[PDB]
RNA sequence: AGGGCACCACCAGGAGUGGAGCCUGCGGCUUAAUUUGACCAACACGGGGAAACUCACCAGGUCCAGACACAAUAAGGAUUGACAGAUUGAGAGCUCUUUCUUGAUUUUGUGGGUGGUGGUGCAUGGCCGUUCUUAGUUGGUGGAGUGAUUUGUCUGCUUAAUUGCGAUAACGAACGAGACCUUAACCUACUAAAUAGUGGUGCUAGCAUUUGCUGGUUAUCCACUUCUUAGAGGGACUAUCGGUUUCAAGCCGAUGGAAGUUUGAGGCAAUAACAGGUCUGUGAUGCCCUUAGACGUUCUGGGCCGCACGCGCGCUACACUGACGGAGCCAGCGAGUCUAACCUUGGCCGAGAGGUCUUGGUAAUCUUGUGAAACUCCGUCGUGCUGGGGAUAGAGCAUUGUAAUUAUUGCUCUUCAACGAGGAAUUCCUAGUAAGCGCAAGUCAUCAGCUUGCGUUGAUUACGUCCCUGCCCUUUGUACACACC
């Protein structure tokens, strides 16, 4: 559409980032972890990887028609040129995003952090993971803040294996 | 202030007819895309509905997403005087 | 409709050279079994989009700089083909991640 | 009685070679001198927080057993509620 | 319909804002990101800019 | 601050009753919104005509 | 006290800086305001090159963009907007004069919200900087000890490295280092290409001539891949051979090789910290402050640039290893517009800056061989602050922009300052490196003396030490553990 390739691929990246923060803000109480966009001839499909597909798909297509209409109205798509599917994250314990959200919803329910963080660490480690680490930083009933870690197993910190085998 | 009745009606009937409204957080844009009124009128009419219930709002990168609740459909049907329980508007109307 | 060539060029632009050369290999194999005359997949110089930032969000510290890169790889395959049986198998198994454009020509 | 440019061109005590008579104050040859950081360690709020607030914020060392055991229990609960609800019920 | 409420904003720092956070300083304009540098460092991976060397 | 809005009826019109017919003067205009405008000092208050208004009273 | 390590230490040196003039940042002073944070690890830093905007500051003027709930007041009009005059910087009905328009959208109150580049970074998150990219950290089993703990993790040698060899009450491992990834260097070996070239000639065409230099048509050509591109691979492992070493780990020399400095350069980077920076990047945020005479928002103008002065990063020089003139003449990394005006060739006009008519390019296609500058050759000068230097200043012509004054910048003519190599001190640096030289990008309407990268030309000196400085380890002393603040 008379745009450069350098600007078209950058704009595709910005569209992906904007949908990522939009679904991160919207679908946070039903465990959205990721989004994948497939641009096809006269369709673009948006796959939402979530831990709970039933509260992404709503009932009778509510809350997926809402997101399809919201996304096509913001990004100015013609109707039926963008479609939204949902699929459930298999091996939920190996997802760092989902475990961060599960810890966040544990701590907003008023639950102690050495219970919550260890209950995430053991769940990840018997979900079939090589290693797990949880760091909690902030202030908890004291003004003076501290940070505290909860690590079990084996972790790599340096090199291309971090980009390969580590979710953060 | 004076949002006139015709402009509040054409905000609320777009919201019923499409189900959702997106607005850019751009006051002084003064013409919303797909609603025939000012962007700030759209923002503040949907704020007025949000504060009394009736729609849920989200913000996300300066773009103001509004979606109707179930109390929203039973208020806008009363307000805009649409046929009683025939019209969802628009979830779900045309795809089942 | 009876074995008439079109002189098409398919340009393939992506950021992921595995998926992109897989699509170009599939196109080359399709032409190589349909016996289409084709110029092979010409590989353009890969463009690097460099963005240099300071790492700090304020302006404190040693002046440390980050170079981010986006790498864009481009191929094109020319063909002389019958369009109505090319597009009977083009529109299926649609590739994700790779931007494809097919431009017809009469040159 | 005007003022402005008319007053500035006949303003006495104004100009470079009339400031050049007036010698420079010694405030001009200083520097900020360690910005109140020679007592950065000493918390000037004056709290030195009690043990009870820290212990009931981050957990104390007396109840590590009860922390770890129900952490194990709820991790097992998450394992069971994943494993029994994939292609069952 | 009021003619006093705006001044020209066709060029310069006040004409462009970050598309994420509406900031004016530090804006990255290369390739049409229109993102400030601080939001770009947060969003660079899910745009496709990576650190390689 | 703004006008106090005295409880007006139809005004700037004499009567229907007084001896013995209707008494309304100032024959009709091309202005549909007919009705008298404001008269301040040798002017009227043009509201419907977008550009052209050439009669002065 | 001992032992290590490192051009953010030194040695041997190079190039400086500190002196001069400008430029920019900081302090101070001044001011209506000169917004502010930061004091190795602040000070060309906040991507901070601010005319407006930015903007946070100053002098003024609007608007509500005060949701919602409740109570009053409304339909006998709650309220809204306005021509013209006064008013005002204002063509703000701001407010009056006046009389029109308007129609449970308000207004007035009380709660409650909302906004804030307002405070607190010593309430915080995230990110970043630093310790420190230094080599450091940890557990299993065994030994020691009542125990806290300790040994492993070490005398020596080695390495860039807690890298190994060895020694050995430890043995066998994990994080960090290394591996890894990216980039650079080689491939006449493969796969290829009118968006890269080359050779011919189906084709033709010139100029000197009798083949040298060229210009042009890829079903209105044929072929190839050396050069270029990018896929798949290969390649180096310190190979081989000497020497040296506890015949170890390794180190040095030579030969071969594209490569024998971890092959060059990065990215990533442990345990833990710091009252390090950032609340002014964020619709990150607790609390507090403010909220219609606003600290919200907008508009106009000013300021951030103000100048007795102190300091930091720089640019330009002090010339002949040069300046000027002409001529020669060569890169690489980028970037670019219709999802609206970007990069601009060519032609014409102008001394120039620039204008104009066209064109090509959404880009290996066109700008662009980015014909860059230093450099090279031939001349002019001739040791004189000189034809070195170009500060300061006058006049004029242009461009950007709504707007150039406090000169935006560019050009032309004139004016022609300090400065003759810089005390005390101090910085960076070990090979395609220092230094010199420009170019592109970033911010950008305009503005580069800045930064980020790129290439062009390309040395001297060492391949060390612990003397200085900083850091690390061990031993040691401790009445310290909030840990010498
Ligand atoms: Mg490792
Ligand atoms: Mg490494
Ligand atoms: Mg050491
Ligand atoms: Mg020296
Ligand atoms: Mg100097
Ligand atoms: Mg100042
Ligand atoms: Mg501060
Ligand atoms: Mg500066
Ligand atoms: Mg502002
Ligand atoms: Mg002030
Ligand atoms: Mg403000
Ligand atoms: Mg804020
Ligand atoms: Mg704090
Ligand atoms: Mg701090
Ligand atoms: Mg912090
Ligand atoms: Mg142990
Ligand atoms: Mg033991
Ligand atoms: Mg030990
Ligand atoms: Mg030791
Ligand atoms: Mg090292
Ligand atoms: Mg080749
Ligand atoms: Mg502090
Ligand atoms: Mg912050
Ligand atoms: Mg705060
Ligand atoms: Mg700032
Ligand atoms: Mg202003
Ligand atoms: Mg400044
Ligand atoms: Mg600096
Ligand atoms: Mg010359
Ligand atoms: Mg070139
Ligand atoms: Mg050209
Ligand atoms: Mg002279
Ligand atoms: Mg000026
Ligand atoms: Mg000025
Ligand atoms: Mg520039
Ligand atoms: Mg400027
Ligand atoms: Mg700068
Ligand atoms: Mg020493
Ligand atoms: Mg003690």
């Amino acid at each position: 559409a008379l745009i450069s390739k350098k600007r078209k691929l950058v704009a595709d990246g910005v569209f992906y980032a904007e949908l990522n923060e939009f679904f991160t803000r919207e679908l946070a109480e039903e465990g959205y972890s990721g989004v994948e966009v497939r641009v096809t001839p006269t369709k673009t499909e948006v796959i939402i990887r979530a831990t709970r597909t039933q509260d992404v798909l709503g009932e009778n297509g509510r809350r997926i028609n809402e997101l399809t209409l919201l996304v096509q109205k913001r990004f100015k798509y013609a109707p039926g040129t963008i479609v939204l599917y949902a699929e459930r994250v298999q091996d939920r314990g190996l997802s760092a995003v989902a475990q961060a959200e599960s810890m966040k919803f544990k701590l907003l329910n008023g639950l102690a952090i050495r219970r919550a963080a260890y209950g995430v660490v053991r769940y990840v480690m018997e979900s079939g993971a090589k290693g797990c680490e949880v760091v909690v930083s902030g202030k908890l009933r004291a003004a003076r803040a501290k940070a505290m870690k909860f690590a079990d197993g084996f972790l790599i910190h340096s090199g291309q294996p971090v980009n390969d085998f580590i979710d953060t | 202030m004076l949002m006139p009745k015709e402009d509040r009606n054409k905000i609320h009937q777009y919201l019923f007819q499409e189900g959702v409204v997106v607005a850019k957080k751009d006051f002084n844009q003064a013409k919303h895309e797909e609603i025939d009124t000012k962007n700030l009128y759209v923002i503040k009419a949907l704020q007025s509905l949000t504060s009394k219930g009736y729609v849920k709002t989200q913000f996300s990168w300066q773009y103001y997403y509004y979606t109707l609740t179930e109390e929203g459909v039973e208020y806008l049907r009363e307000y805009l005087n649409l046929p009683e329980h025939i019209v969802p508007g628009t979830y779900i109307q045309e795809r089942n | 409709q009876q074995q008439q060539i079109i002189k098409i060029r398919i340009t393939l632009t992506s950021t992921k050279v595995k998926q992109l050369e897989n699509v170009s290999s599939n196109i080359v194999k399709n032409a190589e079994q349909h016996n289409l005359v084709k110029k092979g997949p010409v590989r353009l110089p890969t463009k690097v989009l460099k963005i240099s930032t300071r790492k700090t969000p304020n302006g404190e510290g040693s002046k440390t700089w980050e170079t981010y890169e986006m790498r864009i790889h481009k191929r094109y395959i020319d063909l002389e083909a019958p369009v109505q049986i090319v597009k009977r198998i083009t529109q299926i198994t649609i590739e994700p991640g790779v931007d494809v454009e097919v431009v017809v020509a009469s040159n | 009685r005007p003022s402005g440019n008319e007053g500035a061109i006949r303003d006495k005590t104004a100009g470079r070679r009339n400031n050049r008579s007036k010698d420079v104050t010694d405030s001009a040859t200083t520097k900020k001198s360690n910005t109140r950081r020679a007592t950065d360690r000493h918390s000037r709020t004056g709290k030195t927080d009690t043990k009870k607030k820290v212990n009931q914020g981050w957990g104390d060392d007396k109840k590590e057993l009860s922390a770890e055991k129900e952490a194990q229990a709820d991790a097992a609960a998450e394992i069971a509620e994943d494993a029994a609800e994939a292609e069952d019920a | 319909e009021n003619v006093w409420f705006s001044h020209p904003r066709r060029y310069g720092k006040g004409s462009r804002q970050c598309r994420v956070c509406s900031s004016h300083t530090g804006l990255i304009r290369k390739y049409g990101l229109n993102i400030c540098r601080q939001c770009f460092r947060e969003k660079a991976n899910d745009i496709g800019f990576n650190k390689f060397r | 601050h703004k006008h106090k809005a005295v409880k007006l009826a139809v005004l700037s019109y004499y009567k229907v009753d007084a001896e013995g017919k209707v008494t309304k003067l100032r024959r009709e205009c091309s202005n549909p919104t007919g009705v008298f405008l404001a008269n301040h000092k040798d002017r009227l208050y043009c509201g419907k005509c977008h550009s052209v208004y050439k009669v002065n009273a």
